């Protein structure tokens, strides 16, 4: 489908950009040399494939 | 006609199974305002001549 003047996307793409990116960073975040993850469930499409 | 009219055209008659070749759809999609292409018919004679 048309987005703008000059781009498009597509049902699966457009999908894809409604999740939610966790920083790199915070996935290897630490705690006085313990890892932490304080950042909360990382928002996923499930494919039944 | 706007090749927007073309697409929708020829992918609605897309018999079952079947969709209009990819590239052909995005050229005919992608088409910007004041473009113009032939409208597509359907050509049938008077067999009974």
């Amino acid at each position: 489908r048309r987005v703008d003047n000059t781009s498009y996307t597509d049902s699966l793409s457009d999908m894809f950009n409604g999740l939610r990116s966790i920083s790199s960073s915070e996935f290897v975040r630490s705690v006085n040399g313990r890892s932490v993850f304080t950042e909360g469930r990382i928002d996923a499409i499930k494919v039944n494939m | 006609c706007h090749p927007t009219v073309v697409y929708n055209y020829l992918s609605s008659r897309a018999p079952n199974f079947l969709r209009l070749d990819d590239q052909v759809s995005l050229k005919l999609t992608s088409a910007g305002i004041g473009t113009l292409m032939p409208r597509p018919v359907v050509q049938l004679l008077d067999y009974d001549l």
